[PDB]
């Protein structure tokens, strides 16, 4: 006799993401050598960490300009990978194909004014549950950093992952009026003859930034 | 290596399942990311 | 066995108190993982079906027992009868993703599709009750979609349960709840 | 050639309770840590043993009150997990999903009267085959226990499993007029100024209580 | 572990069949039930 | 790729007597203990050997009575498990479910007359191929045994298996006029005041009696 | 043990394929048949 087997119902259909391989049909082909070609990347997050990309501000520019008026808010936006301010970054481009994330997001600030232009800035993270601060004094009570201009034109700050759950959603739901993850608040403490000078800002993934659960949602 | 999860050896030889690579004579971005400066450039108080 | 009843420390008297003998007991059938590890039918919606264990009817074996846990954890299996291809999407996905085939999609194969799916919520554990009636929308196992879904069955795998809650039998109008029992 | 196999008739259909697992489709997902969360239970009978719950008496109350009249019967009901008296207990809630059981069922009695109220009670188990006792004197010949009130307000008694077969049914058949497993009889021997005082009673699973053969019958 | 009865190893890797648990840094009710007082609180005669 | 297999034609249909088992659906059930229950039997032939049962004679009785007349034939019947004389025995009841047999069949004779009644009997086996003997003198030339009454009321005799083939049929074909396996002939040599006394006879399987090839033919 | 003839181990655990027996604390007819008297009760001549 021969081995009896049970062809089981509910198994065997093609699944677009299954863990098995197809049967082959054309064997023994050897490829041209390609060892040690430059520029290889094996994980998308390595480039997200190593290559910061530009944020977008009002007017379609990657910078914010120092102002002279009682209003010291340079920029204030929702900490969301779906935010307009992040919409042109590599980070946001990658995040759209995953449903969840956790970890640090780094913001980079580079002063572009002339040598005789000086300024002092403040970056703060305001958690959800209360309206974001409108002044530097109110924002002082949040996690924050202040820095001034000088020989080194760049300053980097880690926006912390703080939430009730261990993961947060990359997408923003339509029934979500107030941002779920808080706000990043960029202030100008003061400046010395820096009117009209630009501070460009970039974003990159931090050491523990993580994306999980791939999803194809169009976009 | 990618999205494959069978614990049994493939029924067909490797020479048939895939093309075979040859040699001559995340690599770069992994090294680039690993080499990132991660401290403070100045003096630290308390 | 007398004791301080106000205390709450469990007290378990035995028949030995009056000369009897406690026997051996085998409790495999009341093991949590074992008892919840079986399919339960749910009434589906025509196309989009969010995978949510709370859809199980409260009077069913799986539905009732699941509700006796306030917090739980489990991987999942589904058996679905459907027309066209079936697409599953993870927790947190935009509804629009249900139409894209690169997300796990099973091509039709009579008479039904059986799939093993992983826990996918952002929480360390889920709940059957949440004091915030209505549960947070993040309490789900993703969603499925097909031209038409006719049958949907859920099966909890590796289940874990925390903090027991009330489990009610039927309240009889008579001295005993009588039912016709299978007999030749 | 290839391995010959016999696809066997009568095998392979989906069985709602089969011992096998489905094929996977979405791999490598890591869950948020959840080790050592409080309140875990792994077997329903452990909580049935550790957490006694209330019986229900005439009027929808978990107690019986001492009386002053020649009738000394406090309560008398069918030893059945389908009894109205047990209908609100956790034990009965669990039992409805199994067809058979064996083992001990513990009854707990807690006196609630004031310090100057005293009483003496009697609990007896009357086996099937003869009408249950109407008086304490007649019930004396059954397996029974008597106890009085004092510093300790609670008394626990094990109702023994006694039957011809090794298992008994959890459900009660409609063609079953006289209870198959007997009666529990709670009597009041006498009391000293305890008129109107309540004795609350609870039930829990004993050390060898066992439920087997899961069944989904509605309910 | 639950209602599973195959004597052969699953064809697919564990990493695919189920989600993977992570660690940080019948448990409670079993201990509670096991700790139950099971004797007599007083003196016993014959 | 995956393992290629050939679903073979001609295999896999349900066979009412196949050597394989069905797939299970409801696990982990433990049975009530039943070790060492009395009266167990594991092979039908052990009881056929140990428990002889009654033959049937003219008039629906398990005995033959001594007679006083020149005719000394007490009984003469076809050696066949399908014989009317054997139709009420356990042996015949078992034999109907098999097509072939070989081996010894034991006949038991028990004298029932009073102490002052004596007799001498003769049992003979007449093989096929010649008409059975009508007298004890003619039957003397066959394999036979003679015995008389006394303190021990019972006598047992082995009817030998003698045939051309190694097995004989349990059933009797309709085109079979003369018995294929011969005749058993019970004679009365003489008697002393035993008129009307009964000799009861039983049959049991011998040490090498064997039944083979199960068959369900109705009956 | 009865009418079973497969040389390979059953794919499913015994705990699922059959009910499990428990212990407390052709047997009888085989012993009865084996104990049968099989000789002659008297004296034998030639």
């Amino acid at each position: 006799g021969i081995f009896p087997v049970a062809c089981s119902d509910g198994y065997g259909g093609l699944v677009t993401t299954d863990p098995k391989t197809a049967d082959p049909a054309y064997g023994k082909v050897f490829n041209p050598p390609r060892n040690m070609l430059p520029g290889r990347f094996t994980n998308f997050l390595d480039v997200a960490e190593a290559c910061p990309t530009f944020l977008r501000f009002e007017g379609d520019v990657p910078y914010v300009t120092t102002k002279t008026d009682s209003d010291r808010i340079l920029a204030q936006f929702d900490l969301s990978l779906a935010a307009k301010h992040m919409s042109n970054t590599f980070l946001a481009g990658l995040a759209q194909y995953y449903t969840q994330y956790s970890g640090t997001i780094n913001l980079h600030f580079m002063f572009t004014g002339p040598t005789d232009a000086k300024a002092r800035y403040m970056i703060a993270y305001a958690p959800p549950g209360m309206e974001p601060p409108k002044t530097p004094e109110a924002a002082a009570h949040c996690i924050h950093a202040e820095w001034d201009t000088g020989l080194n034109s760049k300053f980097t700050f880690s926006i912390p992952y703080l939430s009730a759950a261990d993961y947060a959603y990359t997408a923003s739901d339509t029934a979500e009026t107030t941002n779920v993850q808080g706000w990043v608040c960029l202030f100008q403490i003061t400046h010395g003859k820096a009117d009209g000078d630009a501070l460009v800002v970039l974003a990159s993934a931090g050491k523990d930034f993580e994306l999980r659960l791939p999803v194809d949602a169009r976009t | 290596s990618g999205n494959t999860g069978s614990i049994i050896n493939n029924y067909y030889m490797q020479q048939y399942q895939n093309s075979m690579d040859t040699q001559l004579g995340d690599d770069w971005f992994s090294k680039l990311a690993s080499s990132a400066f991660s401290g403070l450039f100045g003096a630290l108080l308390a | 066995t007398t004791s301080a009843g106000e205390s709450a420390d469990p007290v378990t008297a035995t028949v030995e108190n009056y000369g009897g003998e406690t026997q051996v007991q085998r409790r495999q059938h009341t093991d949590v993982s074992f008892i919840l590890d079986r399919f339960v039918k749910v009434t589906p919606k025509d196309q989009i079906n969010v995978l949510d264990l709370m859809q199980t009817p409260a009077h069913t074996l799986v539905g009732a027992l699941l509700r006796t846990a306030t917090y739980y954890f489990a991987d999942l299996e589904v058996a679905v009868k459907h027309e066209g291809n079936l697409t599953w999407v993870p927790n947190g996905a935009p509804e629009t993703a249900l139409d894209n085939t690169t997300n796990p999609t099973a091509y039709h194969k009579a008479p039904l599709t059986r799939l093993a799916l992983p826990y996918t919520a952002p929480h360390r554990v889920l709940a059957t009750a949440y004091n915030g009636r209505t549960l947070p929308t993040s309490f789900n196992y993703g969603a499925i979609k097909a031209t038409r879904v006719t049958e949907l069955l859920y099966r909890m795998k590796r289940a874990e349960t925390y903090c027991p809650r009330p489990l009610l039998a039927i309240h009889p109008s008579e001295a005993r709840h009588k039912q016709k029992i299978v007999a030749p």
